């Protein structure tokens, strides 16, 4: 199948790679970025002295 | 053709003329493609009409429109509205009619 | 399989029937029609694999596994132009037939126009 | 374009069948069933075991992950605790069942609440 | 009526579709035609649509870059807190 | 315009005498009206179905298939799209 | 200038189907209506920076009480607050631009002025539906618009599908009226009142807010309810535009961010699977009007989920149904220009290239499509986002799954709008019929609801936008990276060969054909038992022959 | 290797290619040099300087 | 039969016998429907039941 | 559609490449970290 | 449209329709 | 929340009666909301621009806050041995 006219990159295999690539990232950051995004949240005051300087 | 024919009106300039619909049957809403000859007087009458029915509605709305709370600015309903209350802002202060702080605190 | 229609059709125009629901099927599955014509250029390849052959069972084989397939990738939404059967535009503002008129009904023999008993 | 041809659905000519009333002929052909898809061929020629089998599998695939975090996780995986409010202020916002202050683990009653958030049906008496 | 003209048979090309105003291509003529109204009122809007979007993403731009943690962590260790 | 819903016959005869000629083996010489498919053409069943379909494209047109097995000639064609209603 | 918003769409509807729109013509009729429009959006500007910006209702007791036995009180009056003037600007903003193009687009119609008066109509009730104070005004507002809906679905009467699908309009929502009348005989015998003001609800007997929820999903089309709103196209596409923007699939969140007495997990499950399946339904379709409608059945979902996590979240559910009426109309307007400009066709694989269209259908189709994928900085990216990190926030752990199924959603929306800017413009044609429409009325209609959209994002909604909820770069640019995802996807227009998902996901997981068969065909064989087994069996006494 | 048997259709189809039936990319997005000309000229009037 | 040549014939004729529906498949079927459009009754049955079990629960355990 | 091998390789890579940077996200320092360390770079300028 | 544009004048006259079906006989009043 | 209590509340019940503040905002950062709310609801369109200070200031505020909430939490998951010290 060609790519049409006035757009001939949309059929490159390096474009359809990249929308790959783009898109599988994009999905599995879909399920990581929850529990991550919680450990920052954590991690953003377990480890300031001013509110637990045990943890330093 | 019935006798009855040449009281009817004709297809009109919108209706395409190869299109047949029954000109005997009276609609309520005017039927297929009508297009009257004085329309456009008819059409500044009705609008007159309806600036009347306009004035009867704005007229009653004024009369019959209740506020428990004062508005905390200018508001437009003050111009053509008497029953709407002075302004009192959100720090709770008394304003003016014209929505501006009194004086002892203003400029 | 084919419908009853088509097993009762005669063996080239059966052939020809099939070439043709697979050509609009190919269409129905296609994103564009750039991208049909390659898919029917393949289509007509594939038919002319088989027109140089003598055996009615070898024959019927092929015919009723394509008659399979296109049972099987028959399009949920086929593509119909609007005025016709199926289309979008059919049947919509269509012209009056000719209604009967009678004039004057309640003033043709008043006091007498209800029900007997 | 009004006056678009359209071809006529022809009348009946032989014994009706005893429940006709399936069929709607409005006139024009062709007629149609009284509810779609109540009869004759489903589009792409699927069938009610078809849907059925898919769904057997596909509905469990929906409705297994609400289950285990309804089951199996519960408010402490949050980082941080819910909205804090005065007391004042506190004391009507959690009286609503919908809240979602009811999820402060931090409270003294805690547990209260949640068990006075639980959904009944029939007022009893 | 429709916006291209077909010849087939390999006929000539009508004399009134031909000039500088038209093109053909394989058999079918097209009119270049410019419309004002359309134009005008297609470029005014999208201007505006343009700078709508561009002046909120610069008055937004730090904290997209940066989140909102980072942003205002720095605006709390960098100036002060209360 | 002209005619009762329908299309002239020499613009037809003219749009399928230009759909016709789109084939390798065609002597375009031997494109005439009441020309016959098979005999007088050499076009196969498949290149019959395929021209039906390429005037189903060119007169915007959905053919009933008993109808498209008919057409066997290029006047039966002519004949065919005279008679439609529809036939743009 | 209070009344002026609700009655005077109702006397435009009134004048165009009298006989005095026999004095008028189409040529009237049009100038009638389009005045009648103007006046009543005058009216809800005013009252929309009246109430909103300087925060003072107004309630208008307008024709007395309705009826009154026992302690059952319905009363004809109106109550102007921060919900009801947002619903009013929008529904009367949106119906102005409808009405502006329905004037072009219906002229070669027959009956151009009876369409045009059941546009008004149905305006009309949608205004009476949010202006009443009490629930009894509110269920003349609801089976007004619905009665107004059957009306104009099918309105090519002559065409039997069109008919087909009203009647399914019609029924799917009769059933979820039946459960909103119970709930609210529930609501008056254990609160006393009717009133909205007075009903403040913190703890009932949960066939409340179930019921009045089963009622709400079936206006807002949600799941098991969903199955009318994509049949809902046989109608002419200003009824379209007008069903899916301002009028009707609205109706049920704002009844329910108005009550705010649901219970949470039915809510936050329903929304979030009708986002998703709503958001695979519309990346399998192939009819132009059918994928939009399907967007529209997921955003609903969308707000549904949010009006679940709170009350904050009830704010911003109202704020998403504020923006998404402009975007969805102009959606709809555009493709209305679309499917004109291609002889009719509906089937995006015979569109192409940039002369069927004009220059500002294109561009209307652009910035509403990039308003509805999140686009950022522009009107549906602040409403979208602001439930997104709400949902991603909440302590309820049901909610998880809801945030997950709403992110895959966003990106299965910007694959299919993608798509459909794609198939529409910018491959090579595959059509044949260019008549481009560049008439005045219908590109002014455009750029009003586009002008609308700036408005959005000059001028918030309500006074989320802008307030910060503290969540990491990761959790808060993903989905501009699933909106990236899904244009990539879509301009690459690559697919899979699993066929067999493909056409169950295409053949729309077969609700209506098993709805064909699991109440449809039983209830029409218990009706020939009772006739012929019972009438005419059973219960049946003969004659004594002699 | 033959591929031309069977109604050519990309002769016949050939016209879908005219330049005036093509996407244009000189109108594709209207008005956005205008809009970004206009927000350059903000941010120098109004960000940088003051 | 003047427009059968442009939109089809009525010689392909509807295959369906009219026929009631199977004897099961009716009972189970509409026995579904009675569970899912009459759920209050279902519901408000088992709160009835829970309840006076409980004060089952109360009588045998406070006289003992 | 298009069936794209390309296509099809992309999406696996690109689950790949973001299971590192979650990786990588995991065993990151905390943002109190990063802001005071980057305020210190920021002051010998 | 009738004139070549928006605002000429209209194009029928006499009745749009009988009214009950009631046609006048002679001009006669009913 | 006895290790991290909650800091005075600086509006009074009257004065958020009289800014009409909305229940479920009359928190710990009240008075900010009444100041931004007060600010954008009379400055019209360009209300970015010119209530840019009191927007910063609430959301500086409901930072402190959530920070706050951050501390709670981390606290009662130490105290339950979820988390260990
Ligand atoms: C939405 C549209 C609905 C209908 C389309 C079905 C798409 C389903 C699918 O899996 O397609 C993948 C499909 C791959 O199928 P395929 O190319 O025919 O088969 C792979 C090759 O044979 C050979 O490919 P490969 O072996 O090189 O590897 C490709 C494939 C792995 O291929 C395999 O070998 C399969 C083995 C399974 C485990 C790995 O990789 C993956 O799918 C991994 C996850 C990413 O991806 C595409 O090429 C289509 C892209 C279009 C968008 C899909 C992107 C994912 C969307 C996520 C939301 C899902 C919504 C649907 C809900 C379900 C109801
Ligand atoms: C002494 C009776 C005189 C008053 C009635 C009279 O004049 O009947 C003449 C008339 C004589 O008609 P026939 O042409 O001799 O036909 C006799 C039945 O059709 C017989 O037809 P069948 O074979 O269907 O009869 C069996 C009958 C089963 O018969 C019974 O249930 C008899 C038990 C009656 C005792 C009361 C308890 O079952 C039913 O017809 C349905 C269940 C009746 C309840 O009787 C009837 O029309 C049927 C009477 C059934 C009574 C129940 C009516 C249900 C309402
Ligand atoms: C207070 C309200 C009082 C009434 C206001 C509403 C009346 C304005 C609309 C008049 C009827 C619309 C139909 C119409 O006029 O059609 C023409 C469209 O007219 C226009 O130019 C557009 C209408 C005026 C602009 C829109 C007014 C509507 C009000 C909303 C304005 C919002 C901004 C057709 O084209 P033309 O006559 O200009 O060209 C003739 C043709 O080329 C040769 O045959
Ligand atoms: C004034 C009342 C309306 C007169 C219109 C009558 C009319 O048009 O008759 C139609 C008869 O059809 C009807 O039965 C229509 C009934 C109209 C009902 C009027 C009420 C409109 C508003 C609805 C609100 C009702 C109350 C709601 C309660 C919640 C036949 O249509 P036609 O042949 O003129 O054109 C048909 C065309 O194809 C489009 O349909
Ligand atoms: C005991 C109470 C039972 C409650 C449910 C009863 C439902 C009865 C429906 C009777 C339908 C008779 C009339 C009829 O067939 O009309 C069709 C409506 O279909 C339909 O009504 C199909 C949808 C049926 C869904 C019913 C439940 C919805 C909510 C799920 C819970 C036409 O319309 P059509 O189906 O031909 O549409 C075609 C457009 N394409
Ligand atoms: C086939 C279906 C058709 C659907 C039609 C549209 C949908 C209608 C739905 C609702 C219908 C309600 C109609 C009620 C009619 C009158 C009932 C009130 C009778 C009466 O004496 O009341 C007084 C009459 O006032 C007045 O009436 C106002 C005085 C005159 C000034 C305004 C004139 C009216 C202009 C309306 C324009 C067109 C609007 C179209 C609806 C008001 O006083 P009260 O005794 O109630 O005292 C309390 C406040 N003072
Ligand atoms: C090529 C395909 C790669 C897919 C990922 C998108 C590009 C991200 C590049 C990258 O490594 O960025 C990281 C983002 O990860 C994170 O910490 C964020 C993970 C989720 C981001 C998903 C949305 C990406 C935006 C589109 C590091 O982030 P950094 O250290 O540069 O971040 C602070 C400065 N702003
Ligand atoms: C849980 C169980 C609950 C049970 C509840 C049951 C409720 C009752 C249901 C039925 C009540 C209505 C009874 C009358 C129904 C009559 C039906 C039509 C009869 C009819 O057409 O009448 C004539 C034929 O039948 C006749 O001649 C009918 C004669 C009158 C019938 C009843 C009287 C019968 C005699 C009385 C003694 C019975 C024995 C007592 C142990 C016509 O005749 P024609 O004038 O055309 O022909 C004259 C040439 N010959
Ligand atoms: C409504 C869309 C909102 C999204 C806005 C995204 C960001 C827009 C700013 C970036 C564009 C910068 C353009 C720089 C000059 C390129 C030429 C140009 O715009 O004029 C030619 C022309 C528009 O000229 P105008 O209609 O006279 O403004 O632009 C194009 O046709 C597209 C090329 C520019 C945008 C693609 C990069
Ligand atoms: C055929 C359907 C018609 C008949 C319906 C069932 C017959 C009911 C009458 C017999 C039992 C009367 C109970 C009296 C009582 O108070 O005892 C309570 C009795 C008291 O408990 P105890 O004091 O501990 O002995 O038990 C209960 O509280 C629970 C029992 C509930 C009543 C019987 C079961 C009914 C189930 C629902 C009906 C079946 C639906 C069919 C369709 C299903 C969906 C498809
Ligand atoms: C989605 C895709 C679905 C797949 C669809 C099915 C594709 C399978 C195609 C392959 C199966 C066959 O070839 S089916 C078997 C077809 N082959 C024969 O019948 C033997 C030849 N006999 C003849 O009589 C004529 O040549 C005849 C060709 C009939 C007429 O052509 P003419 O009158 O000019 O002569």
């Amino acid at each position: 199948v060609k790519p049409p006219r006035v757009f001939p990159i949309l059929g490159s295999p390096g474009y359809q790679f990249f929308a790959g690539l783009w898109t599988g990232a994009m999905l599995t950051f879909i399920f990581t970025s929850k529990p991550l995004g919680r450990k920052e949240v954590e991690d953003l005051v377990k480890y300031d002295p001013a509110y637990f300087p045990e943890y330093a | 053709e019935p006798s009855w024919a040449k009281q009817l009106a004709p297809k009109s300039g919108l209706c395409p003329p190869e299109f047949h619909y029954n000109r005997e049957i009276w609609y309520p809403h005017g039927g297929f493609y009508c297009d009257p000859k004085g329309w456009r007087k008819n059409t500044l009458l009705t609008l007159g009409g309806i600036g009347v029915l306009l004035y009867m509605t704005f007229s009653y709305s004024t009369a019959n429109e209740v506020r428990h709370m004062p508005p905390k600015g200018w508001i437009p309903s003050i111009m053509w509205n008497s029953n709407v209350p002075d302004p009192v802002d959100f720090r709770g202060r008394k304003l003016n009619r014209d929505g501006t702080l009194p004086e002892g605190e203003s400029s | 399989m084919a419908s009853e229609v088509v097993l009762a059709l005669p063996h080239k125009l059966r052939v020809m029937r099939m070439y043709r629901t697979g050509l609009k099927e190919l269409i129905n599955w296609s994103a564009n029609r750039h991208e049909w014509y390659p898919r029917a250029y393949a289509l007509r390849q594939e038919f002319e694999d088989s027109k140089a052959l003598t055996d009615r069972e070898e024959i019927r084989k092929k015919l009723e596994h394509g008659e399979e397939l296109l049972a099987r990738f028959r399009h949920w939404e086929p593509l119909i132009k609007p005025e016709f059967v199926g289309g979008t535009a059919y049947s919509i503002n269509p012209a009056q037939p000719k209604l009967k008129f009678i004039p004057n009904y309640d003033a043709m023999d008043e006091y007498k126009k209800g029900d007997h008993l | 374009g009004a006056g678009a041809p359209v071809k006529l659905a022809p009348r009946p000519d032989k014994p009706l069948p005893t429940w006709y009333e399936l069929w709607w002929d409005n006139g024009y052909y062709p007629g149609q069933p009284a509810a779609d898809f109540m009869f004759g061929a489903w589009p792409g020629n699927m069938t009610e075991t078809y849907y059925l089998r898919f769904w057997s599998v596909f509905g469990l695939a929906l409705a297994a992950p609400f289950y285990y975090v309804a089951n199996f996780t519960d408010e402490t995986r949050m980082p941080m605790v819910p909205q804090q409010y005065p007391a004042e202020v506190r004391d009507v916002l959690v009286q609503r069942r919908n809240s979602m202050l009811k999820h402060d683990f931090s409270a003294p009653d805690f547990k209260e609440v949640k068990d006075r958030a639980k959904i009944y049906w029939t007022p009893m008496y | 009526a429709n916006a291209y003209h077909r010849t087939y048979n390999g006929k000539p090309v009508p004399p009134e579709l031909q000039g500088a105003d038209y093109i053909t291509y394989a058999g079918v003529t097209m009119k270049k035609e410019f419309h004002l109204f359309d134009t005008v009122l297609s470029k005014l809007i999208g201007a505006g649509a343009t700078f709508t979007c561009l002046y909120h993403f610069y008055l937004n731009a730090e904290e997209h870059w940066h989140g909102d943690i980072y942003f205002f962590e720095k605006d709390v260790q960098q100036n002060g807190w209360d | 315009g002209f005619g009762g819903g329908f299309l002239d016959k020499d613009s037809v005869t003219e749009r399928v005498l230009h759909v016709t000629k789109h084939f390798e083996k065609i002597d375009a010489s031997k494109v005439s009206p009441a020309a016959s498919f098979e005999k007088d053409l050499g076009l196969d069943s498949l290149d019959v179905v395929e021209l039906v379909m390429a005037l189903e494209e060119e007169f915007g047109l959905e053919i009933p298939d008993a109808e498209a097995d008919k057409i066997a000639s290029v006047g039966d064609a002519i004949n065919y799209i005279c008679s439609n209603p529809m036939a743009k | 200038m209070f009344l002026l918003s609700v009655f005077f769409p109702l006397l435009g509807g009134l004048v165009n189907t009298s006989p005095i729109a026999r004095f008028l013509g189409h040529r009237g009729s049009s100038i009638i209506a389009i005045g009648c429009m103007v006046v009543a959006f005058i009216s809800s500007v005013v009252i929309y920076y009246e109430v909103v910006f300087m925060g003072c209702a107004v309630s208008v007791d307008v024709f007395g009480t309705w009826f009154s036995v026992g302690t059952f009180h319905a009363g004809w009056t109106f109550n102007f607050d921060l919900l009801t003037a947002n619903m009013l600007f929008t529904v009367t903003g949106v119906s102005m631009a409808v009405h502006m193009y329905a004037c072009d687009y219906m002229r070669q119609d027959p009956h151009l002025n009876l369409f045009l008066g059941y546009l008004s109509y149905f305006t009309g009730f949608m205004c009476v539906l949010v202006a009443a104070d009490n629930l009894l005004v509110m269920l003349v507002g609801w089976e007004g618009i619905g009665v107004c809906s059957y009306l104009l679905i099918g309105y090519w009467s002559h065409r039997l599908s069109a008919v087909k699908s009203a009647q399914k309009a019609i029924l799917v929502n009769r059933v979820s009226d039946g459960l909103l009348m119970w709930g609210v005989l529930w609501v008056w015998y254990h609160l006393g009142s009717l009133e909205y003001d007075l009903l403040n609800v913190y703890s009932a007997s949960g066939f409340v807010g179930l019921s009045i929820l089963i009622g709400a999903m079936g206006k807002s089309a949600q799941i098991l309810f969903h199955v009318w709103l994509a049949d809902a196209m046989e109608g002419p596409t200003p009824v379209s535009a007008l069903i899916h923007a301002a009028t009707l699939v609205t109706a049920g969140v704002y009844l329910l961010v108005r009550l705010h007495i649901h219970d949470e997990m039915f809510v936050i499950i329903v929304g979030s699977l009708t986002a998703f399946m709503a958001g695979v339904f519309g990346a399998t379709q192939s009819d132009l009007k059918r994928v939009i409608a399907y967007s529209t059945c997921s955003q609903l979902g969308y707000m549904m989920v949010s009006l679940g996590l709170g009350e904050t979240g009830g704010e911003a559910s109202m704020g998403h149904l504020m923006t998404h009426a402009s975007f969805k109309a102009a959606l709809f307007l555009a493709a209305g220009m679309v499917i004109s400009g291609n002889g009719g066709n509906q089937h995006i694989a015979r569109y192409g290239g940039s002369a069927h269209s004009a220059m500002f259908t294109m561009l209307t189709l652009m910035v509403a499509s990039l308003s509805l994928i999140g686009w950022p900085e522009l009107s549906g990216f602040y409403s979208k986002e602001t439930i997104l990190n709400l949902a991603a926030i909440c302590a309820d752990p049901i909610a998880d799954v809801a945030h997950t199924l709403l992110l895959l959603t966003a990106m299965l929306t910007s694959a299919y709008t993608t798509k459909l800017f794609y198939q529409c413009f910018m491959v090579d044609f595959s059509g044949s019929s260019v008549t481009p429409v560049r008439n005045v009325l219908p590109i002014l209609a455009m750029a009003i609801l586009l002008l609308d959209i700036m408005l959005k994002v000059w001028v918030g909604t309500n006074l989320l936008s802008g307030m910060l909820f503290f969540l990491p770069w990761g959790v808060k640019t993903l989905p501009f990276g699933l909106m990236v995802a899904g244009i990539l996807t879509a301009t690459a227009a690559v697919g899979s060969e699993r066929f067999t998902l493909i056409r169950f996901c295409g053949s729309r997981w077969g609700f209506d054909q098993l709805f064909a068969r699991s109440p449809v065909n039983p209830i029409f064989d218990l009706g020939r038992i009772t006739w012929a087994i019972g009438d005419r069996g059973l219960l049946s006494v003969g004659n004594l022959r002699a | 290797m033959p591929k031309v048997v069977g109604f050519q259709w990309e002769r016949y189809e050939a016209w879908r290619h005219h330049p005036l039936l093509q996407f244009n990319k000189r109108n594709a997005f209207p008005g956005v040099g205008i809009g970004f000309a206009a927000f350059l000229a903000y941010v120098a009037y109004d960000k940088s300087q003051p | 039969t003047s427009l059968d040549h442009v939109f089809g014939d009525n010689s392909n004729k509807l295959n369906y016998n009219f026929e009631p529906m199977g004897m099961g498949s009716l009972f189970i079927r509409t026995m579904v429907m009675v569970g899912v459009f009459f759920f209050p009754v279902f519901i408000m049955i088992n709160d009835d039941y829970k309840y006076t079990s409980f004060l089952d629960k109360v009588a045998a355990a406070k006289a003992a | 559609g298009v069936f794209s091998r390309y296509y099809n390789t992309g999406l696996l890579c690109g689950v790949a490449v973001a299971s590192g940077i979650s990786i990588w996200w995991y065993n990151r320092e905390s943002i109190y970290v990063r802001v005071k360390s980057d305020l210190e770079k920021e002051g010998k300028t | 449209y009738p004139g070549g544009s928006f605002w000429s004048e209209g194009t029928q006259t006499g009745k749009n329709g009988f009214l009950f079906g009631e046609v006048p006989i002679n001009g006669q009043p009913r | 929340a006895d290790r991290f209590p909650p800091p005075p509340m600086k509006a009074t019940q009257e004065q958020m009666d009289a800014a009409d503040v909305p229940y479920h905002y009359r928190d710990y950062c009240a008075h900010m909301y009444i100041d931004y709310k007060e600010c954008r609801l009379t400055s019209g369109f360009s209300w970015r621009t010119k209530c840019a200070h009191e927007l910063h200031a609430y959301n500086k505020c409901e930072y402190k806050e959530f920070k706050r909430r951050v501390a709670i939490a981390i606290e009662e998951k130490r105290r339950r041995g979820l988390i260990a010290a």
